[PDB]
């Protein structure tokens, strides 16, 4: 962390300190999980407002970090394949189209997160403020966890995301000795994605937040 | 008068408590509870 803040080009203030990069579990040993927290710290006249439970940032953080694990690992195979280039054949071009087909799904679910949890939920609670109200207004700003698909109500929508993230990690393992072993993997990816579009649609009749998701995942397709 | 002169002094110490943070209609009941804790919080800052 003390090496990270130097490369931030924004910070290194009294605010920038108090970033205890601690942990909460001891991992034993291809998955998409790496548990790790990141807790802010405050002092007395501010601790009375920012509750020691509003712990929920750590809930929304471990998701957002997990997302970066895709756009880096997927960037690796995009960079790992670059050095392979003479070698032009059907086995090659048909392989790279999988990456462009899998990357776009991550670059759209991220574009959603970068619209709900950082911009529109921040429009409120910024033009909303301008002593008891500060407790509730803050308890309504973060409650960012609803539009973030972390709520147990829309949990089945989140369970399917792991099946997507897992297959991309397997795609990174096989950095054409085993092409067919990868061809089966991509076909499993196109099925699960095609299943997501149905489970979200069926969950529209029962949440205006999810409405913008179908417009994101689907555009000139079915 | 006699009851008033009692009430006028039977509330003397209670005003002092009220003079720190600075049935009946509940529209002001819960407000007094917070109107004091703010003063007791600024005293430590």
């Amino acid at each position: 962390l003390s090496k990270a803040l130097q490369c931030s080009l924004h910070g290194d203030t009294p605010h920038a300190s108090n970033l205890s990069l601690a942990l909460k579990y001891l991992p034993e040993v291809p998955d998409v999980l790496s548990c790790l927290e990141l807790r802010y710290k405050v002092d007395w006249p501010l601790n009375i407002v920012i509750t020691e439970g509003c712990s929920k940032y750590s809930g929304v953080f471990s998701f957002l970090l997990q997302l970066k694990l895709m756009m880096w690992a997927l960037k690796d195979v995009c960079f790992h394949l670059k050095r392979t280039a003479m070698a032009g054949s059907v086995q090659f071009r048909q392989l790279q189209l999988f990456k462009h087909e899998m990357q776009h799904f991550v670059k759209v679910i991220q574009g959603y997160i970068a619209n709900q949890i950082l911009h529109v939920t921040w429009c409120e609670f910024r033009a909303r403020l301008a002593l008891e109200e500060i407790q509730r207004a803050h308890a309504e700003y973060l409650h960012a966890v609803f539009r973030g698909l972390l709520t147990e109500k829309a949990a089945p929508v989140m369970n399917v995301i792991h099946s997507i993230f897992s297959l991309v990690l397997k795609f990174r393992s096989q950095l054409h000795p085993n092409f067919a072993l990868m061809q089966q993997s991509y076909n499993t990816f196109k099925y699960y994605s095609h299943f997501l579009f149905k489970v979200v649609t069926k969950l529209v009749n029962r949440q205006p937040h999810l409405e913008d998701f179908l417009l994101r995942i689907n555009f000139n397709n079915y | 008068p006699v009851l008033l002169s009692l009430l006028k002094t039977s509330c003397e110490p209670y005003t002092r408590f009220i003079h720190d943070w600075v049935v009946f209609l509940k529209h002001i009941a819960h407000d007094i509870y917070v109107c004091g804790k703010t003063i007791n919080l600024l005293k430590l800052c």
